[PDB]
């Protein structure tokens, strides 16, 4: 059906931006055995900010230092600044742009095509981020929910995308009809 | 059959599955210059049969489409071929990895039950500790059921025999290594020596065979007499 | 100590000791003697060690195969995803500048 | 006495307040431990110290030798050792991106 | 060209040495048995 | 390719490192030696194992 799919693909778009932002901004990616502040304590490393938990000084952070071959070099430069999970966010907002501007100026539409280009390449930016940042800490331990987060953003950003494509093949089609 | 790979190849794999599949079917269908039997479902269905191995039933068409398909190929290829060699390692040598290797890690888990002797210098050393992880231990063990204490060494060893990991016993260094080299050789020692002590030979209030039996045993130690007695 | 770059790793092939000296006649022998096995009891010793080589200590004390070990073939793969989706709007722009303006 | 630190200053502190005796720490000044110079018969050294009555105790680590337990009087050995290997550390190598 | 027992037959033997299919199922329920069946091919060859 | 990545994984799972003194007399890569003279020198030197 249509009329439904705008706002499906509206809502996604929200839900997938809210996730990951709430992903890069949390703090929950990794639970490991780390030191709180500078014994052995579980911790609350994230993107930024690894952070103290059950122990005697619980709920002090202290930001991660990414450093003491050139791809280490590089690899620990692209991991401490986040670029890629920076990249989904702004791409999926450029998107969330993209699908609230096709209600005015309807009659062009390769304006929702963007949203879709965009919304895919949220996908891909977060799937490279995930990969550097497991790379990064393989250079006991658990996943928290941002973690997961991330993933479902990544998710829901591919499935908001195929949508997007297929409503601008709809409208394409209505038009050459 | 998943520990070839770890968690977070699978995990990854997924992932990338989903991606290769939307965007062979965004690259394949969006153009409306094409108006291809791409569409989403069959766009799923060829990453996953190539992923296995499997025939194709279609193949992209267009170069954009073909770049898709042959990094997903090469992709695949790797992965499978690894998966494989993996596994091939994993079965051709056999490595058991001792659950515990030191005293702060019985302290840490609570897996697996440990306990010390009804009574003697091996409980006391716990009974009256004022060290962090032996402080840890004599917790967990103070109470305990069922009850980790045993009534004799050798009940000691037949009840860790007994138990296929599960209890762990704390005894001398010296009755453990004798036990370790016996039949049928069921149990090890792990870690270091906790604490230290000597055995020595003891000597009436006063006497002349004491002084003389004490440079005796540093002789006997400084030659190798004990060490290879030993 | 740092850099932290070496490990002990095999048990002690012999067994010697330390010990506190004192004059073969001096009277403090018998008393630094039972002071000495009061401390090793009370763990006092044990402390102190820990204190002196861990506390003070410069540092903190599967067979699968790893994502480290796949990662340029997923770097490969998403590289070119972003490829294929650039050629695919390269042609479509052309397709679209090619009809007759 | 407040100028140093170590096991061993812990270890005479705590040997002293045992025994409730004040005490002054005072390094050697030969710099080694104990050896009977074959031809003289003299004893560098803490043992050196503690023969010629220039000290009063030694709370070094000293070992528990036969040569040197005939001329002095050694206590319980307050901390037991011995030869042990020492090797590089593991250093896990980190896979190559393209490997 | 179409799944009769036969056909269905060939399709899993061909699926389990791994060498190619002439048809493949085009609907829902006969994917999902496919990829499950190729799924447990695979394991099981790299076995 | 499989067979050799076989291979790589295969060895490199049958590495085991370094656990005792025997282990340092059967070797020969890994070097070993003492003080240049001392307690340890003199233990090995009149050793009778
Ligand atoms: C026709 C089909 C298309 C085919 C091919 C498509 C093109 C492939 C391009 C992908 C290149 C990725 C890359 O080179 O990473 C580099 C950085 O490695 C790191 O330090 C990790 C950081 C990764 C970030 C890169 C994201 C790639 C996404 C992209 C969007 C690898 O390191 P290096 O410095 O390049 O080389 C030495 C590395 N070594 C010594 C460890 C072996
Ligand atoms: C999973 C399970 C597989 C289930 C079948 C896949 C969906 C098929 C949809 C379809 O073919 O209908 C039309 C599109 O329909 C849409 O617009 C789909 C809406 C978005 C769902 C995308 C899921 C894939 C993304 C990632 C999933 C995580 C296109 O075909 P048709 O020619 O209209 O008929
Ligand atoms: O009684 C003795 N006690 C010793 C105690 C120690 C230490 F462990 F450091 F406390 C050492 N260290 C070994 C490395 O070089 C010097 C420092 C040497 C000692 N030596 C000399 P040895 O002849 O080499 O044994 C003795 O004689
Ligand atoms: C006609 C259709 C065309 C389809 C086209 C898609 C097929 C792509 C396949 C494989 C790419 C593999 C890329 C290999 C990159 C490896 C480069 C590399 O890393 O080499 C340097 C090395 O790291 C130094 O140590
Ligand atoms: C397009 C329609 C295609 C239809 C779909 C075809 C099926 C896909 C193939 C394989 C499924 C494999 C399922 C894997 C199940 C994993 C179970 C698991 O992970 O459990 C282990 C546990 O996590 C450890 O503690
Ligand atoms: C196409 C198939 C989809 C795969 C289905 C996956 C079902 C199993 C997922 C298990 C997740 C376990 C969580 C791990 C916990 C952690 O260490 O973070
Ligand atoms: C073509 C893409 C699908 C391929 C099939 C992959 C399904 C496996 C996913 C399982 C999730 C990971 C859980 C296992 C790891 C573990 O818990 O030890
Ligand atoms: C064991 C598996 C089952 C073997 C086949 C059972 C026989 C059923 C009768 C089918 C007749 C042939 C029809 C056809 O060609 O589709």
């Amino acid at each position: 059906d249509r009329g439904v799919q705008m706002l499906l693909t509206t809502v996604g778009a929200f839900a997938a931006f809210s996730l990951m932002t709430i992903a890069v901004g949390t703090d929950y990616w990794l639970y490991s055995r780390g030191v709180c502040k500078t014994e052995e304590v579980m911790t609350h490393s994230g993107l930024w900010r690894t952070c103290c938990l059950e122990g005697n000084f619980k709920g002090l952070c202290k930001q991660i230092d990414h450093f003491p071959d050139t791809a280490e070099y590089f690899l620990r430069a692209v991991r401490a600044s986040s670029i890629f999970p920076i990249l989904s966010v702004i791409l999926l907002f450029m998107g969330g742009l993209c699908i609230a501007a096709s209600e005015f100026y309807k009659t062009r539409h390769n304006i929702i095509l963007s949203a879709g280009i965009f919304f895919v390449s949220a996908g891909l930016s977060n799937i490279i981020g995930i990969i550097v940042y497991i790379s990064a800490n393989a250079g006991s331990y658990s996943y928290g929910w941002s973690f997961y987060f991330g993933a479902l953003s990544f998710i829901i950003a591919e499935m908001v995308g195929v949508l997007a494509v297929h409503m601008f093949i709809d409208r394409h089609k209505q038009l050459r009809a | 059959f998943l520990d070839p790979l770890a968690y977070e190849i699978w995990m990854c794999i997924v992932f990338a599955y989903i991606g290769v599949s939307v965007v062979l079917f965004l690259v394949s269908r969006f153009s409306p210059y094409e108006w291809n039997e791409f569409g989403i479902f069959n766009s799923l269905w060829f990453s996953l049969g190539a992923f296995m191995r499997q025939g194709c039933d279609i193949s992209p068409r267009s170069l954009s489409g073909r770049i898709v398909g042959g990094v997903w190929w090469f992709f695949t290829l790797i992965i499978i071929s690894s998966y494989t060699a993996n596994l091939a390692a994993f079965l051709t040598v056999e490595r058991m990895v001792s659950p515990i290797e030191s005293a702060e890690d019985l302290s840490k888990q609570t897996e697996i039950a440990y306990g010390t002797l009804d009574s003697g210098s091996t409980k006391e050393f716990f009974r009256r500790s004022k060290i962090a992880v032996f402080d840890k231990m004599w917790t967990y063990m103070r109470s305990a059921e069922p009850s980790v204490f045993v009534r004799t060494t050798a009940e000691g060893v037949a009840r860790v025999r007994k138990s296929k990991g599960k209890y762990a016993y704390l005894l001398e260094s010296t009755m453990n290594e004798y036990i370790e080299q016996r039949k049928p050789c069921d149990t090890m020692k792990v870690g270091g020596n906790l604490d230290s002590k000597g055995y020595g030979i003891a000597t009436p209030k006063g006497s002349s065979l004491g002084t003389p039996v004490n440079l005796a045993v540093l002789k006997l130690s400084e030659q190798g007499v004990l060490d290879k007695l030993k | 100590r740092k850099p932290c770059d070496t490990m002990k790793v095999g048990g002690n092939l012999d067994s010697k000791g330390y010990g506190i000296a004192t004059p073969k006649g001096s009277s403090l022998g018998t008393p630094v003697n039972l002071a000495v096995l009061k401390l090793s009891e009370q763990g006092v010793l044990d402390k102190l060690k820990n204190k002196w080589w861990y506390d003070k200590g410069e540092c903190g004390a599967t067979s699968a195969l790893s994502l480290s070990n796949v990662a340029g073939v997923f770097y490969i793969l998403v590289g070119g995803l972003g490829l294929a989706m650039l050629v695919a709007l390269i042609e479509f722009c052309y397709k679209s500048r090619a009809e007759a303006k | 006495n407040e100028r140093y630190e170590g096991y061993c200053v812990d270890l005479a502190a705590e040997i002293a307040k045992h025994c409730g005796f004040k005490y002054k720490l005072t390094i050697v000044g030969d710099g080694k431990y104990g050896a009977r110079d074959a031809d003289t018969k003299i004893w560098n050294g803490m043992v050196g110290e503690l023969v010629y009555g220039k000290a009063d105790i030694a709370i070094a680590p000293l070992t528990i030798t036969l040569v040197r337990e005939e001329v002095i009087d050694f206590s319980k050995p307050f901390m037991s050792l011995g030869i042990s290997i020492m090797i590089k550390k593991p250093q896990k190598s980190k896979p190559g991106v393209f490997s």
